[PDB]
């Protein structure tokens, strides 16, 4: 622990946990938001018989224990185990006692008001921080680009939120969030790999494919054109060397994954591509700034490590809107730290500490007060 | 839930360790020995206060010593 | 030499006392007063020891260097001291920890190199290189870069 | 013999190990009493005014609520550490049972017996 | 006996009895699971004249004895025999009278549950045992390896069992029991020899020709390769000295004996060779431990004094399998005794006597109480 009492910059963001201090430049604490539990009772002695078990343990530990998700979409399922893995947090990986410095949190977009309010009753009674901030990851993104006017495409692990904010103010007329997201991403690369002849249900293999995403998988640049030309593609297939050691082959699923999220009808949602829905976004708001919307977009998560997003986005983008206007994307590498570092800049300045969510203002107004001290 | 429980079990403690004084009444004299006999009191309270902070600094120091003794364990 | 005192220092009087007075439970008369080494392992079983042939030839190995067929008394404070391995009837543990605070100097969990090096200096030895570089030996396994309270307990075991 | 300037080395080091700690005592013992001396200075009711008296066993009773409500929150921080120095110290003594729980207890000692008896 | 009240420890492993005291290194008293009774009827007086012979006292009797198995791959004959040789291992073998000391017992994989509810029963009234506990030898087998992951191959007299345990962990679901054993390898070789002009059919020939394959037996590299090197192979082709004195002369046979578990198609066995046996029980678990399970194969039993075992199973498991990681056996000496040294371990540790199974329980539930009181 630091000599000063700087404070906690938390991102809980929808599907990783980034932990650190106040003044760093990167979270110290990063672990995916997977909690293993025993998959049986105990009758052996000497070892383990421990019921929770989160981070890098829960990831070796991974067979053995059933995976579930505290959180998806957004919704809570357990307090209990976000104490848990925040005790662990603060104490096994931060090494910090949360009494002595206050926390700035990052929530999901349009995260429930009585969500808000129940996490924060819940936090204020369990632990003793001295003081709270609590913001939205747009905001965040936004600080990390450094540049008041944008349109966010926050893709996280549950939802995938677009959000414009125009010189520094927030649209929430324009705000939508769509359920698509890794979970879908890889249940349509499951079904798919079925049809291919590996049929897999649990969440050992989830994982395994999901780092298939993020190592060989394409953004088909022309979709139905590439599985003409992938019919046979030697070349153009790509195989994976799965840890047990057998040479798994892919060739057009590649550019059929993340394609689903601009082709929904792929597995039928209503709504379209994702680039539609920031085009009507854009469009809700007056007509005049359009154009800057377009040219500068923001996108971020840790999804964007993919390649293949930037040029499907302007090349759409420029089919449905005129083409006079350059639109160009903007996304700095590993990104996906960026909200925890915009969570440290806004520690940095000394205006900051004007607005302290403070013991006190909640043991006078209850979580309620928050409704008034945050928004 | 316990949001009174601490609150008031807090203040129940901080209750019976200090000692109410009927100031209203007390004769000069009194204010005398009584002012003494507090800042007597605040002056033991500062040194193992002091004591406390630098024996909460080698509590901190043996949490040191345990989490690495984990952390090797691997 | 240093190992005799050292022997001395880490073994309790009372023990020594028992050790001496009941290894002339051998010598009854008109003999030279030091016993056969093989007698020895029959000492021990006085002692409420059960050592195997292993130890045992080890241990036989241990005495008689310069080859006499016999032991001596300060060999034989040495070997008994060498024997059992419960120095000072149990080092004790919670000072120690105290010692583990004293080792380190900037508060941080471990104790640094620089540390040991004006830890050792400031007993009056300056520093050569096999002092500290079978210290690290002794103290480490894996080349951690510190001692903590683990390697600190294991290194200095017995010692008073 | 190295074995013999290795543990004099060590017993010299514990030697002088223990005077720092004397040493360090005294030195906590010195900052406590400056502390002391900075905290709560010198008596102030020499010549003054019995109602003021009152104003100031008043704020002498303000002092010591806070004072004692400062000491719980740091004795309460105190006890959270040594929970949780119990529970990781039970995790050490199971951890270190990993790497060295099979590797001490008898050796041959029961195979030495009378092989002829039979 | 001991001062102290320390427990007794018993493998009533499937062919050898091996018991002694709780802190010992070795079982004190081991002898085969053979016992001789009388061939014929009592005429004569002055000497013998007993009914039961157990132990060392059968094995010089037995030319004079009907010997007969109390217990064969499992299955129990008769309760009054182990009542005897019970009675003869504590009182006349180990010197101990069971009223003082509770008993660790360790029990055959998936033994019955009647036959263990019978066996306490008679045993809690019959014996005055102050405390009990029984566990699977498999558990037993992996503490004496001391490590939590691996697959036992458990290849007793009666049936050879494999188990996988993950990191501590019994998996009943991928766990089988193989009808092959040291009766089955006596039969062949039985029958071998038979074609080599030698037609025994008593337990006296049977004891011998298991002590020629403790002695001589090979493992085959390559088998029909080395019949065709053996058809002559006068240094290849090994003789033994029968205690009569005539030398039989034996060659392919040595290897073409253990190749049977191997190779069961030989006297007609659906199964195939165990090593499909340990690959089938790895599959059925999870894929991703597969590998751990592959590198962490221990074997256990008396058969595994003999040679060969370990380069088969490793050439055959690595044809099979992938062969990108590296597979290695582990085998410590004299491991027909691991498991005994397992159960000292458990009296070691002093929270064993928090489940003892105490005679108060029992009288309470009765046997059904181990029901709830192991598993
Ligand atoms: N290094 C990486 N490369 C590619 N994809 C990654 C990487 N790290 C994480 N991801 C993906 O990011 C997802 C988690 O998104 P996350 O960054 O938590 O969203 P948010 O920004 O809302 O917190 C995971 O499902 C994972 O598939
Ligand atoms: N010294 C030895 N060398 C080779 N084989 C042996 C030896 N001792 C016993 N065996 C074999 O082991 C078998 C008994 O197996 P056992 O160890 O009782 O199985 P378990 O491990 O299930 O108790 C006997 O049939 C015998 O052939
Ligand atoms: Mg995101
Ligand atoms: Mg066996």
């Amino acid at each position: 622990d630091e000599d000063e009492t700087t404070a906690l910059v938390c991102d809980n963001g929808s599907g990783l946990v980034k932990a650190g201090f106040a003044g760093d430049d990167a979270p110290r604490a990063v672990f995916p938001s997977i909690v293993g539990r025993p998959r049986h009772q105990g009758v052996m002695v000497g070892m383990g018989q421990k019921d929770s078990y989160v981070g890098d343990e829960a990831q070796s530990k991974r067979g053995i224990l059933t995976l579930k998700y505290p959180i998806e979409h957004g919704i809570i399922t357990n307090w209990d185990d976000m104490e848990k893995i925040w005790h662990h947090t603060f104490y096994n990986e931060l090494r910090v006692a949360p009494e002595e410095h206050p926390t700035l949190l990052t929530e999901a977009p349009l995260n429930p008001k009585a969500n808000r309010e129940k996490m924060t009753q819940i936090m204020f009674e369990t632990f003793n921080v001295p003081a709270m901030y609590v913001a939205i990851q747009a905001v965040l993104s936004l600080y990390a680009s450094g540049r008041t006017t944008g349109i966010v495409l926050d893709s996280g692990d549950g939802v995938t939120h677009n959000v414009p904010i125009y010189e520094g103010y927030a649209l929430p007329h324009a705000i939508m969030r769509l359920d698509l997201a890794g979970r879908d991403l890889t249940d349509y690369l499951m079904k798919i790999l079925t049809e291919r002849g590996y049929s897999f249900v649990t969440t050992a293999e989830r994982e395994i494919v999901r780092d298939i995403k993020e190592k060989l998988c394409y953004v088909a640049l022309d979709f139905e054109n590439e599985m003409a030309t992938a019919a046979s593609s030697s070349s153009l297939e790509k195989s994976y060397e799965l840890p047990d050691g057998q040479v798994i082959t892919i060739g057009n699923e590649r550019f059929r994954c993340p394609e689903t999220l601009f082709q929904p009808s792929f597995i039928g949602m209503e709504s379209a591509g994702i680039h539609e829905t920031t085009y009507n976004s854009i469009m809700k708001c007056d007509i005049d700034i359009r154009k800057d919307l377009y040219a500068n977009n923001v996108m971020s998560g840790g999804t964007t490590m993919y390649p293949g997003i930037a040029d499907r986005m302007q090349k759409e983008i420029t089919a449905l809107a005129p083409s006079t206007m350059k639109i160009k994307i903007i996304a700095p590498p590993e990104r996906k730290y960026s909200v925890w570092i915009g969570g440290s800049i806004l520690a940095s300045l000394s205006t900051f500490q004007q607005m302290w969510i403070t013991k006190q203002e909640y043991d006078e107004a209850g979580p309620s007060i928050v409704h008034r001290k945050c928004f | 839930g316990k949001r009174q429980t601490e609150r008031e079990k807090k203040k129940k403690i901080l209750a019976e360790r200090r000692k109410v004084l009927a100031i209203d009444h007390l004769n000069e004299d009194q204010l005398r020995e009584k002012a003494k006999e507090l800042w007597q009191s605040i002056y033991n309270l500062e040194a193992e206060k002091f004591d406390l902070q630098e024996k909460f600094k080698q509590q901190k120091y043996e949490i040191n010593v345990l989490r690495n003794r984990i952390n090797d364990n691997q | 030499d240093d190992i005799y005192k050292a022997a001395v220092e880490q073994l309790t009087e009372e023990q020594k006392n028992e050790f001496k007075a009941a290894f002339d439970i051998f010598v009854l008369g008109a003999e030279d007063g030091c016993i056969s080494t093989k007698e020895l392992g029959k000492v021990m079983r006085m002692l409420g020891q059960n050592p195997t042939p292993e130890e045992l030839q080890e241990m036989i190995d241990e005495v008689d260097e310069d080859g006499s067929g016999t032991v001596d008394f300060d060999e034989f404070l040495v070997m008994m001291v060498r024997c059992m391995k419960d120095d000072s009837k149990g080092k004790s543990e919670e000072e120690l920890s105290d010692l583990f605070r004293m080792f380190d100097k900037n508060a941080d969990g471990y104790i640094d190199l620089d540390e040991l090096k004006i830890m050792l200096q400031a007993t009056g030895e300056t520093i050569t290189e096999d002092d500290i570089e079978e210290l690290m030996k002794d103290g480490d396994k894996n080349n951690d870069g510190r001692i903590d309270y683990d390697e600190f307990l294991e290194f200095m075991k017995g010692v008073e | 013999i190295s074995a013999s300037r290795k543990l004099q080395l060590k017993t010299l080091l514990l030697q002088i190990a223990k005077q720092e700690l004397e040493r360090e005592a005294e030195e906590r013992r010195g900052e406590k009493g400056r502390a002391l001396s900075t905290r709560c200075q010198p008596l102030e009711l020499a010549g003054l005014g019995f109602a003021e008296l009152q104003d100031l066993c008043r704020q002498l009773h303000a002092r010591v609520d806070k004072v004692d409500e400062e000491r719980y929150d740091i004795e309460a921080k105190v006890t959270k550490n040594i929970t949780e120095i119990a529970d990781l110290t039970q995790k050490i003594f199971d951890l270190r049972g990993k790497f060295k729980r099979p590797t001490l207890r008898r050796v041959r000692i029961s195979a030495d017996a009378m092989m002829q008896a039979l």
